[PDB]
RNA sequence: GAUGUCGGCUCAUCACAUCCUGGGGCUGAAGUAGGUCCCAAGGGUAUGGCUGUUCGCCAUUUAAAGUGGUACGCGAGCUGGGUUUAGAACGUCGUGAGACAGUUCGGUCCCUAUCUGCCGUGGGCGCUGGAGAACUGAGGGGGGCUGCUCCUAGUACGAGAGGACCGGAGUGGACGCAUCACUGGUGUUCGGGUUGUCAUGCCAAUGGCACUGCCCGGUAGCUAAAUGCGGAAGAGAUAAGUGCUGAAAGCAUCUAAGCACGAAACUUGCCCCGAGAUGAGUUCUCCCUGACCCUUUAAGGGUCCUGAAGGAACGUUGAAGACGACGACGUUGAUAGGCCGGGUGUGUAAGCGCAGCGAUGCGUUGAGCUAACCGGUACUAAUGAACCGUGAGGCUUAACCU
RNA sequence: AAUUCCUUGUCGGGUAAGUUCCGACCUGCACGAAUGGCGUAAUGAUGGCCAGGCUGUCUCCACCCGAGACUCAGUGAAAUU
RNA sequence: CACAGGUGGUCAGGUAGAGAAUACCAAGGCGCUUGAGAGAACUCGGGUGAAGGAACUAGGCAAAAUGGUGCCGUAACUUC
RNA sequence: AGGACCGAACCGACUAAUGUUGAAAAAUUAGCGGAUGACUUGUGGCUGGGGGUGAAAGGCCAAUCAAACCGGGAGAUAGCU
């Protein structure tokens, strides 16, 4: 969701705040949604965990404020602006477990590791 | 090549869990040929048809006489098609509200855009802006007009100078029709549809391809 | 800003080509001395069809 | 049109939710959901409620969850996201609908106001 | 450009109109016929009509409301007891707009605006 | 007797020496990717850090982040950071006043548009009797972007590594148009809460003012972040290029005759405008068939009687609108307002009763109030006429005809 | 460095990225001791840099309330030519 | 100029308040010598804004923001 | 106690918008600095032009200041327009 901006980490190893710096997916991407990969910058980290301040990786957006909605138009929306890091050249999720509820748009066979953690939809 | 009657509001049909379906439900009562244009005389092919019949007690004479066959009947508008093989009716020999479109084809709703009225370069075309740091005179509104200098400024009769938005036709083109209702003539489309309340509208066949 | 040279008279008149005039001399009276506009008679002595509060 | 245009709407949402909401009801608004490949299966959602009531698409009932993080659904009323009928929490509708408090702890809506 | 059924009009600040009509409407009941401007006239309907209509059985709850929209007991009484029932039988349409035009002071429309009245007596129904 | 500097913003328009996408030739071209040259201007062609910068370097995107012209496009359009006023200072120069193709902090950006030009939009008159309509389509414009994935096919190709062509299927980024049913924003005309205070005699209940006093929520409408659809296929003729057949030149040769392919370019296809198309076109329907006079008599000029179809005017109005214009309705009526009902939004009024010392609470009660909304209703206003527009339509010729 | 031309010096720091900034080095084009030198708590509508908060400054504008702009009646300018 | 400017001193009510602030009012004085409609672009003065939150820009300019009494508690440094 | 602190009157003018043929030949609106002091203000008086005054900007000396305004020498001179 736009450059700058501040998300969380619904997984681990070097946590907390991590700013988006680039919305990937072609020129003039305006924002990123849940399911979208994004260029992040570790801006907090924990003394431990292989991830530390200033570090630049990619990351998906598991949850966010604008809210998901489709078919009928049921709109789930959180105020929990997620993330969940992504080690660079293989887009597999970097992190043991994952915190918080996710969604069915992440239900893709591409992330997968993500939707079988934090027991929730 | 298909009736043309006013629409009225839009809805949602939720079953199997679409609900995305945003029906336009544009009633399309009787059509009635009223006139059949042909090669010799009338000019080209065509085939008039006044798909209406709104009680019009007071109407100018020529139109009131524009009808002539069996029941007579009167409407208001007056469209036509072209090549085909439609009847020789008048406002008699009804057409149908169930034109041949099978069940899963794309229609081509055509109406007159709403009317904003005079509108700035901001609303007319998404190209405009300006900031708020200084010079409030030319605030976030007025453009910076036609470039050029010594080229006297033939202004290239365009850009996008402010001017009324118009009510001009639109023709959304391509819109899968969901329902029809043979006798309770409504015919639902999928969103779009220009105009409001009950604009004439046209709803063509599928030329968009 | 300003005119670069004097507008001719053929111009000022040609600019005033919309003087416009009314007075459709439409229905004035239906029961008085010819008075009343196309809608209300002479107030305090007018009425549409009949004496409204005051007449003569 | 009086009863012949708006008529399709009135002949679609033709349900029996509960004809009355008094918040805090953690109704597993069982929503058929679906998932993919097989399994129909449905799983509801804990609740609080704030809404809207209209357009035959009473697309509402913000159900605001507390599990892990936070909130919603504008779960209208029709189709593959079904039965919401349940009522498990009582009331405390003091400011009633459009109860935007969005707070996280000792802030209760003292139900049982019966 | 264009807008659509944004019913009622502007003139001054939001409060002025909803403050002026308090003076206007209340003035109408005091008399029969008034003299304002066509625009103000047609507008004075939406305010005077519900006043005429709010009068059915008072019940205090309404004499309280009538005293609220007009804020004037002087006329609030008329609304219920005398003015009220004069039309207790008929629906709406308790206002006439008899035009005129010509202000001279500024040259704009006028219109009197009134309402049928006569005298206070009692009889038995007839027709 | 003044043509305002650089850079930025806004908004552009053209070139082609083309950055991406499209089509080809050669390659030291297996494939994939490239190298180079030809053709090609339809469309597209990045956000930031540093700096006044243009540029540049750097971070990260992208199919790509083109070169250039347009007073190094663009100040009677914005900015005023750079750079030439007056203040002050450092370094340096000078005995000094002061100075610098050095640095540094501070430092007034005017103009109501007549003409051309544009974007919109009306009034005349003309199209040869006058009207109401529906078209034809000469022309004119808009639009033309492209990613990824899967199938083909893990096949052709390859030692592996890897991995197509052609053709097809889905989903995106940016852009464009329409529209509010959904999600939402607004919603100072709807409801509520509440602070201070003045008043309505007082309690109670209400109202004015204090940014709508502060604030919560919200109808319609308008709206984007919301939703739906579009840049296509298909044709004609081509560019480069590739070719058939075949002389000049017994052969050979894509050219000399003739033929065949061939790209986002060109013509068309799609959307809009469109008969002032003065070359003023077409078709359908409606209305007017009373008397005389003076001329300088085929030119008319003029009087009375007539005035239609229609138009306009006025009024009630509108999802239409700056004003004009345009749409609906005018008693044979729903065109506005009001009124009835419903919806909706607020959130259980007022009054009364009871509990509590009281604040307050409970019951009456999901009450009270409620807009631009939906269904309906002539209660109010849309009056009977009047106005303009006529009275059977020029000559010549061709064809058809009681 | 209010003094450095070369110059965005070189190294370190802050940053995803820092021609500015802070700490060093010294090669001071062209610092330097009352045309004062180096420090300095406090003060400053003083120059430069960073952060939190905050937000329509901005992505990208939407709606709304008012004063003009538009229409009518009255009065009635301007530069320029 | 019947000009949103300038001009010394005196007086000093109620509720609220630290108050000659500020808000609503007394006594008292006024609505400011063109008005009536409309409800476009655009200009001026404001209100509210989804998600983001300085990405704007020369610079956070302008906005938005903080804001009271009492009490707890408060760093480098220091001429104490 | 204090050229002490927050802040009205009062005094002053750091910022932005508007105005720029203005309401106004320097202001209005929202902020802003001082506010017992080198303070601020009424009345009257004293310094005169190469002269005055100046916490210093060539600032101020009646909308005039690198030499005021008025009258004179005066029809200065103008190889320039
Ligand atoms: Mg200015
Ligand atoms: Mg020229
Ligand atoms: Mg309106
Ligand atoms: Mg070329
Ligand atoms: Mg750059
Ligand atoms: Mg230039
Ligand atoms: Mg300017
Ligand atoms: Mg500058
Ligand atoms: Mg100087
Ligand atoms: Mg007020
Ligand atoms: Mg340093
Ligand atoms: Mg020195
Ligand atoms: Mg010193
Ligand atoms: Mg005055
Ligand atoms: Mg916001
Ligand atoms: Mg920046
Ligand atoms: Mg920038
Ligand atoms: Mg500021
Ligand atoms: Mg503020
Ligand atoms: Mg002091
Ligand atoms: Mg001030
Ligand atoms: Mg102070
Ligand atoms: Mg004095
Ligand atoms: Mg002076
Ligand atoms: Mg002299
Ligand atoms: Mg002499
Ligand atoms: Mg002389």
């Amino acid at each position: 969701i736009q450059e700058q901006t501040m998300l969380n980490v619904a997984d681990n190893s070097g946590a907390r705040r991590v700013m988006c710096i680039k919305v990937l997916g072609g020129s003039h991407r305006r924002y990123a949604g849940v399911g979208d990969i994004i260029k992040i910058t570790i801006k907090e980290a924990i003394p431990r965990g292989k991830v530390k301040k200033g570090d630049v990786l990619k990351a998906v957006v598991v949850r966010t404020k604008k809210g998901v909605r489709r078919p009928d138009g049921s709109v789930i929306r959180f105020d929990g602006n997620a993330c969940v890091l992504l080690n660079n050249n293989s887009e597999q999720p970097i992190g043991t477990r994952i915190f918080g509820p996710v969604t069915r748009e992440l239900r893709s066979e591409k992330f997968m590791k993500i939707i079988s953690l934090a027991p929730e939809v | 090549m298909i009736g043309l009657v006013g629409k009225k509001v839009g809805m949602t049909r939720i079953f199997t869990e679409d609900g995305v379906s945003i029906p336009v439900t544009v009633i399309e009562v009787e059509a009635n040929r009223v006139t059949q244009v042909k090669d010799l005389a009338n000019d080209g092919y065509r085939a008039i048809q006044v798909t209406t019949g709104a009680k019009k007690a007071n109407r100018v004479t020529k139109p009131e006489a524009g009808h002539f066959a069996k029941a007579g009947v009167e409407a208001g508008r007056g469209l036509w098609e072209f090549r085909l093989a439609e009847g020789e009716e008048f406002t008699v020999g009804q057409s149908i509200s169930v034109e041949l479109f099978a069940d899963v084809k794309k229609v081509d709703v055509t109406g007159t855009s709403k009317g904003k009225g005079f509108a700035g370069t901001v609303k007319r075309w998404n190209f405009r802006t300006q900031d708020a740091t200084h010079g409030n005179s030319l605030s976030h509104r007025v453009p910076g007009s036609i470039g050029q200098n010594q080229t006297p400024g033939k202004v290239f009769k365009g850009k996008k100078m402010a001017g009324q938005m118009g009510n001009e036709r639109v023709t959304v083109q391509s819109l899968d029709v969901v329902r029809v209702d043979a006798e309770r003539n409504l015919l639902l489309v999928k969103g779009a549809v220009p105009g409001a309340t009950g604009s004439d509208l046209i709803v063509k066949p599928a030329v968009k391809a | 800003a300003v005119q670069q040279n004097k507008p001719t008279r053929s111009k000022r008149g040609m600019r005033r080509s919309h003087d416009a005039l009314t007075a459709v001399t439409s229905l004035s009276v239906d029961k008085t001395s010819g008075e009343k506009h196309l809608r209300h008679h002479i107030t305090a002595d007018g009425y549409y069809r009949g004496r409204k509060v005051i007449a003569k | 049109s009086n009863i012949i245009k708006q008529l399709e709407q009135e002949q679609m949402k033709q349900d029996v939710p509960s004809f009355r909401p008094g918040d805090t009801v953690e109704v597993k608004v069982w929503v058929v959901e679906g998932s993919k490949k097989r399994l129909q299966a449905f799983e509801g959602v804990v609740i609080a409620i704030r809404n809207r009531g209209l357009h035959s698409a009473f697309t509402v009932r913000k159900i605001s969850n507390g599990e892990g993080v936070e909130r919603v659904f504008q779960t209208h009323s029709p189709v593959v996201d079904s039965i919401s009928v349940k009522r498990r929490g009582a009331v405390r509708k003091a400011k009633l609908y459009y109860l935007r408090e969005r707070t996280g702890k000792a802030a209760r809506i003292k139900e049982r106001l019966n | 450009m264009r807008h659509r059924k944004s019913g009622r009009q502007l003139n001054r600040n939001s409060s002025h109109r909803q403050a002026m009509f308090r003076n206007m409407a209340g003035s109408l009941v005091r008399h029969e016929i008034i003299k304002t401007t066509l625009p103000k006239a047609k507008e004075l309907r939406r305010v005077v009509e519900p006043l005429i209509t709010l009068a059915k059985t008072d019940s205090v709850a309404n004499r309280r409301l009538a005293f609220a929209r007009t804020r004037d007991n002087e006329i609030v009484a008329k609304l219920f007891n005398e003015l009220g029932p004069r039309f207790a039988s008929r629906a709406g349409g308790y206002t006439r707009i008899l035009k005129c035009g010509f202000r001279a002071g500024d040259n704009a429309p006028m219109a009197y605006i009134e309402l049928v009245d006569r005298s206070e007596k009692a009889e038995a129904a007839a027709e």
